[PDB]
Parts: structure tokens; C-alpha cells; sequence
């Protein structure tokens, strides 16, 4: 099934939430991106291979990422905000290989879009 | 539907479960103080069997299975009088051993305590 | 009827070929039928550890060992009689399994079955040359032989699964009895006789036979032990070195001695060497790809072994379509272009597995397996080239060289590329990163043992990242070994292109 990503929490420290969809072992397999106004899309706080969290150089200490298997979702909490952010803050899903999800490479699914204001 | 067993109080107990196949399923032990059936050990039905232990009982417990009566033989040392619990034995679970989750079967357990 | 007929056979000899061809196909399925029947037997008897491995190793060891002397025995005993004796022994050993004293009995049965089969594949190839004496006709005769010897590896899993789902385990050989018997019922009625005369045949050589058998068995078993235990033990090291020096002794004995068992003089002709080199690296491809793709279909798509084997039909159909058109292309374009073209197309089809399909899906796998089947079909041209310039007795000898190089290629490809795939999977999985958060110690070994083991240990332990990570690592490793095989295949294709002389052509032998 084509996976559908929905985002919320965005608006006026803040917690963004992204809901998951059809997925087996739906954990450690959804990341966060942002489309800055000035710049293009960027990688903020995704999951690497093994067990690693790839925070961006700008928001390495400010941001945090959490996940709960029950009611499969991902949460991104931003504290001590800066003259950047804003952006769109897309949710992202990894490229499925068969029924399993992980794959070294780029993300295929991108959620809705914008409304993070700071 | 199936059978169960019990054991003595120190030394260690031994369960049993008539019937069953456990060719993939999860089959293990649970315990509880007067709250949850936390769990201690389990076996998943793979080649020669995959054994999973709890964090608080690792190394102190030994669990094995016999392919002649589907027995749940067990042994242990360090019988500290703090895990005196309503011990139980269960099987036929799709996965995620050592967790109170989907189970198609549950036994009567055993009455064991240490003073 | 009669086992001595001159003039070969009339225009109906084609039917004879068919009688051989399909029969050989059945003969090349048994091993596969055994493998997927291995667990079932284990339930009914005692695998006893190393006994279960001996069960699957003995047939390959004996087939690779008793393949040279039995060719000489067939040549000096009557090629038709040798083929019929082999078929009858094969049928009798296939009926002997009905008595299930599951024990050393299984080992003895498999040993006898391997000995019987050692007289089948080498003898059939020589008999094809004996019956057909026309280059244009022999090419299209050998194309059908090529299809069979190998459509067998792909079709083995399907028939094995269909047989094991119904009936019982002991039918695994029971299907082979009525099919083989018909063989002899025709094998005596439409076959000629060769029976190389005593004029150029001297007394048998004990040292040649013993040295050749021991060297070949030692080489094969050393390769297998290398694959299973790694290049750290000393016993496989000494075994491989002794086998190599004994093979050298055998070659030096056969080079200069009169009426040698295996006359090593065809290798002087470039036409023989081109085909001999081509067959090895033609078998390399399937020896790696078939097993690796079977595992990939097992894990990624979550299919049963029967359906997993069924999904691999495109590889077989590609060969089945390309092989009949191969001799016609070779006759008009020459071998110098056609034979390397098959290896190159196989290389392209194994490159498209990496370059285009890093997150592999089944569509890419099928559209790659077709091209791999093309290089599979190139074996017909290669086989033809081998028997292009070779007299009758020398051709009976050379069938043994073809079959031995074929089996050695299968063993070498399986061992080397499976070891490379396992090493790449282990290095990409990086199980040491899953210690503090779960899998530690014994379970870790399972995660490193195979992708299925890692997936099921992830399912049991309750930690789900391991499953996705293991599947990704296995996919990456499979694709990487595909690329490495493609590089080797192109490198071999250049050599085969440079070897074949310009004036050579599969037609107009002289």
C-alpha cells in the first residue's frame, strides 16, 4: 500500500508530530527534513544505519527525536530556537524494499509540507 | 486443553506442556510478585532454539526443552528470597517473547515462595 | 536387442538424442531434490551432526572424483553398455531407498548413486559426438544437450516442492525409478556402439587411476572445507597442497606415457582451450546467482521454498529461448563473436542487478535473469567448439574433461562467491552496534549466521530495527557480489575473445 504521511504540531520549544501508515515493524524508519525559504531541502535528525541519530550541524544539541511503536508516530521537539528554522519541516519515509522498510539511500515519501514558524 | 507442571523451598522448578508444536512459537516462563507477570526466560522455536533471558536473572537461570514430552525443564542458582512470585509457564505466542502480549495458551503455574 | 551396430544410425537417430536428452535432465535433478528434502529426512531419522553434511557432500565428492577413470572404463568397455549399466545402477539405487533403515545406509546409497551417475554425464556427451558426425547437425544436437544439463538446476526446486508437498519423503527417489527404467527400454533399442579397439589400448594403469581419483577428491574437499571453515585451519591447507602436487604428478604421467588415460594433447589446440575456459565461467554465474537469488526471494518477498523456486522461472526460460537460436548465429557470425557475446550478455545482466537495482525489486530480478539465461545458453556454442576438431576416441576422452571442468566450475563458484557474500553481509550488518540495546553473545552469532536467522532473532527479541537492518545488509551484499561476478565475467570474456582464432568456424570441419 502507498504510504501516507500526515503532520501536525506545527504552528505558533515546540513538538512536531508525524503519523505513520501501512508498515511492518514501523519503527526507526521515518525521518525529518525541512525546506528552508532561502535554501533547498535539508536533513535534520534522521536515523542512520545500526543505531545512530544524524542531527544537523546547526541543531545538533537543540533538537531531539523520539518514537513510540504504539500508535506509530514520530515526535520532533525543538528547544532554544534560532534565526533559522521556519522552513517547511517535511516528514519523510524510507524507501520500502519488499515489506521491510529500511534501505541505504534517499527518502521517497514526503508528507504534506509547511507551517513551522520561528 | 494442555498440561502444566510445578516444582518445589529453593532448588528449582520444572514445567511441562502436553500437546503443542512450538515450531516457531514462543514458549517461556513468567512470574509476578503479589502486580505484573514480568517474565524471566523464554525459548523461540528456531534451529536448536533461541533462548532469551531477563535483565535481572541473566546467567543465574538455565532453561532447556526436551523433544520427547515437550517439557520446560529449568534450573538456577542464587535463589535470593526476593523473586518469590506466582510463577507460571506459557506458550504458543506469535513473537516478542518475555512480554505480556498475544498468547493462545496459559497454564496454572506453581506456588513457590522463599522465606 | 543388440549392442553392436555399425554405420551409426539412420535419419531417425534424432529420436535417440531425445531419449538421451530428457533422461539426462532427470539425472541432473536428483541432487536438488535431495537438498530441499534434507529437513524432512532429519525429522524421521538421526542427522547425527556431521552425518547430515556427509549426506550432501558425498555425491559431489564422488562425482568429481570418479569421473576421469570411469570415462576410460566406458571407452574400453562399450559406450552403449556403459551408459545402460549406469542407468540400471541408478534405477536400482533409486529403488533401494524404499528400505528405510535410516543410517549409514543413506551414505552408502548416495555413494553408489554418485558412482552410477559418474558414468552418465561424461558418457552421454561422448555418445552425442559418436551418433552425430556432421558439424551443422552436431551443433543443433548439442544445443538440446546444453539446455538439459542446466534447465535442470532451475527446474529442480519446483519439482522437488511439488513432490514433497504430496506423497512423502521416500517418493523423492520413487519418481525417478519409472522415468529411468524407460530410459534403458529405449537406451538399448536406438543406440550405436563405439568400443574403441585393443589396437591402441594397453593394460590399465593403477597409479594413474589412484592418483587422479585422490587428487580430484582432495581438491574438491579442500575447496569445500575452505568455504565452510575459513583459511585458518592447517588440515585443508595440507590437503589442497597435496592434491595439487598429485594432480601435477598425474598430468606429467599422462603427458609422455604411451596410450594415456586422459591424453592431455587437446589443450594444445586453441579451439579446445577456448571452450574449456568458457564452460567454467559459464557455470560460475549460476553457481552464485541461483542460490543467492533463492535466498533473496526467501527473505525479502516472504515466500515458501517451493514458491521461491517457482519465481526463478525467467532464468530458465531465457536459456530455453536463446539456446536453440545460438548455433544458427554461430554458424554465420563465427564463434569468435558469438561465444564471447553470450558471456558478455550474462555480464550485462549481472551488472543491471547492481547499477539499476540497488533497492532490488522482482521486476529488475526477472529482467536480469533473462540476460543471465542468455549466457547460460552460450554453453551450447562452447560445448560445440570443444568437440569441433576432435577424433572419435579423443572426443570420448574429452567429454570427461568437459564434465570435470563443469563440476569444478560449479564448486569453485559456489564456494568463492558464497564466501564473499557471507563476508560482505557480516561486514555490512555490523552486529557489534546492537550490543548495548539488545542482541549479545549467542544470539549475535545467529544474526551473523544468515539473514533468515537475523530476521527471526529480531522477531523473537522484540527489537525491530535488527530486521530492517539485516534485510538491507543482505540486499546490499547480494548486489555487490553480483557486481563482482560481472567484473570477473567481462574479464573472462576478453580472454575468450582473444583465444579463439579468426579462421575457426563451427561448420566445415575440414
Amino acid at each position: 500500500m502507498q504510504v501516507q504521511l500526515q503532520e501536525s504540531g506545527g504552528g505558533s520549544s515546540l513538538r512536531l508530530s508525524c503519523a505513520a501508515s501501512g508498515y511492518r515493524y514501523s519503527d526507526n524508519c521515518v525521518g525529518w527534513f525541512r525546506q528552508a525559504p532561502g535554501r533547498e531541502r535539508e536533513a535534520v535528525a534522521t536515523y542512520n544505519s545500526g543505531s545512530s541519530t544524524w542531527y544537523a550541524d546547526s541543531v545538533k544539541g537543540r533538537f531531539t527525536i523520539s518514537q513510540d511503536s504504539a500508535k506509530s508516530t514520530v515526535y520532533l521537539q525543538m528547544n532554544n530556537l534560532k534565526p533559522e528554522d521556519t522552513a517547511m519541516y517535511y516528514c519523510a519515509g524510507r524507501n520500502r524494499l519488499g515489506s521491510y522498510c529500511y534501505m541505504t539511500g534517499d527518502f521517497a515519501y514526503w508528507g504534506q509540507g509547511t507551517q513551522v514558524t520561528v | 486443553v494442555q498440561l502444566q507442571e510445578s516444582g518445589g523451598g529453593s532448588l528449582r522448578l520444572s514445567c511441562a506442556a502436553s500437546g503443542y508444536t512450538n515450531s516457531r512459537k514462543c514458549m517461556g516462563w513468567f512470574r509476578q510478585i503479589p502486580k505484573e507477570r514480568e517474565g524471566v526466560a523464554a525459548i523461540y522455536g528456531f534451529g536448536r532454539g533461541l533462548i532469551l533471558y531477563a535483565d535481572s536473572v541473566k546467567g543465574r537461570f538455565t532453561i532447556s526443552q526436551d523433544n520427547a514430552k515437550n517439557t520446560v525443564y529449568l534450573q538456577m542458582n542464587s535463589l535470593k528470597p526476593e523473586d518469590t512470585a506466582m510463577y507460571y509457564c506459557a506458550a504458543d505466542s506469535p513473537g516478542s517473547c518475555l512480554s505480556r502480549s498475544g498468547y493462545n495458551y496459559w497454564g496454572q503455574g506453581t506456588q513457590v515462595t522463599v522465606s | 536387442f543388440t549392442k553392436t551396430t555399425d554405420m551409426m544410425t539412420s535419419k531417425k537417430r534424432w529420436t535417440a538424442l531425445v531419449v538421451l536428452a530428457v533422461s539426462l535432465f532427470v539425472v541432473t535433478m536428483d541432487m536438488t531434490i535431495l537438498i530441499m528434502a534434507l529437513p524432512e529426512l532429519v525429522r524421521e531419522l538421526e542427522p547425527s551432526g556431521t552425518q547430515q553434511l556427509w549426506i550432501v557432500d558425498i555425491y559431489s565428492l564422488v562425482l568429481a572424483g570418479f569421473i576421469i577413470p570411469l570415462s576410460a572404463f566406458a571407452d574400453k568397455w562399450g559406450r552403449k553398455k556403459a551408459l545402460l549399466t549406469g542407468f540400471a545402477l541408478f534405477g536400482l539405487v533409486s529403488l533401494a531407498i524404499f528400505f528405510a533403515e535410516s543410517a549409514e545406509f543413506v551414505i552408502a546409497i548416495r555413494f553408489l548413486l554418485g558412482i552410477a551417475g559418474a558414468l552418465i554425464m561424461p558418457t552421454t556427451l561422448s555418445m552425442i559426438r559418436v551418433i552425430f558426425e556432421n558439424p551443422k547437425e552436431r551443433a543443433t544436437a548439442l544445443a538440446v544437450w546444453s539446455i538439459a544439463s542446466s534447465i535442470g538446476a532451475v527446474f529442480g526446486p519446483i519439482i522437488g516442492g511439488a513432490l514433497l508437498e504430496q506423497f512423502s519423503w521416500h517418493s523423492a527417489f520413487l519418481i525417478n525409478v519409472p522415468f529411468a527404467i524407460i530410459a534403458v527400454v529405449a537406451g538399448l533399442f536406438l543406440l550405436p556402439e563405439s568400443k574403441l579397439s585393443k589396437e591402441k589400448s594397453h593394460s590399465w594403469d593403477i597409479p594413474s587411476t589412484i592418483l587422479s581419483i585422490a587428487g580430484m577428491i582432495g581438491l574438491v574437499w579442500s575447496i569445500k572445507e575452505f568455504s565452510k571453515e575459513g583459511l585458518a585451519d592447517i588440515i585443508p591447507w595440507v590437503v589442497i597442497v597435496l592434491a595439487i602436487t598429485m594432480i601435477v604428478i598425474f598430468v606429467k604421467r599422462n603427458l609422455s606415457s604411451s596410450d594415456p588415460m586422459l591424453d592431455v594433447r587437446l589443450f594444445k589446440k586453441r579451439s579446445f582451450s577456448a571452450g574449456t575456459i568458457a564452460a567454467f565461467m559459464t557455470m560460475f554465474a549460476m553457481a552464485s546467482v541461483l542460490l543467492l537469488a533463492s535466498q533473496w526471494l526467501q527473505v525479502v518477498e516472504e515466500l515458501s521454498p517451493f514458491k521461491a523456486g517457482l519465481y526463478l522461472l525467467p532464468m530458465a526460460i531465457g536459456d530455453m529461448v536463446f539456446a536453440p537460436i545460438a548455433p544458427g548465429l554461430a554458424a554465420r557470425f563465427g564463434p569468435k563473436i558469438v561465444l564471447p557475446s553470450g558471456i558478455g550478455i550474462a555480464a550485462i545482466g549481472m551488472f543491471i542487478m547492481y547499477f539499476f537495482g540497488h533497492p532490488l525489486s522482482y521486476s529488475t530480478m526477472a529482467l536480469a535473469l533473462i540476460l543471465v539465461g542468455a549466457g547460460m545458453a552460450s554453453l551450447a556454442v562452447a560445448s560445440a567448439l570443444i568437440m569441433l576438431e576432435t577424433p572419435t576416441s579423443k572426443a570420448g576422452n574429452a567429454a570427461a574433461v568437459e564434465e570435470s571442468m563443469y563440476n569444478l566450475g560449479n564448486v569453485f563458484g559456489v564456494a568463492v562467491l558464497g564466501s564473499l557474500s557471507s563476508m560482505l553481509y557480516r561486514v555490512f550488518l555490523d552486529i557489534s552496534s546492537f550490543s548495548s540495546k539488545g542482541i549479545v553473545g549467542d544470539l549475535a552469532h545467529v544474526a551473523e549466521e544468515s539473514v533468515v536467522g537475523a530476521v527471526e532473532v529480531a522477531k523473537a527479541t522484540g527489537i525491530k530495527q535488527l530486521a530492517n537492518e539485516a534485510v538491507t545488509s543482505f540486499n546490499d551484499a547480494f548486489v555487490a557480489t553480483a557486481l563482482v561476478g560481472g567484473i570477473i565475467m567481462i574479464i573472462i570474456s576478453i580472454v575468450v575473445y582473444l583465444l579463439i582464432p579468426k579462421s575457426l568456424d563451427i561448420t566445415k570441419q575440414k
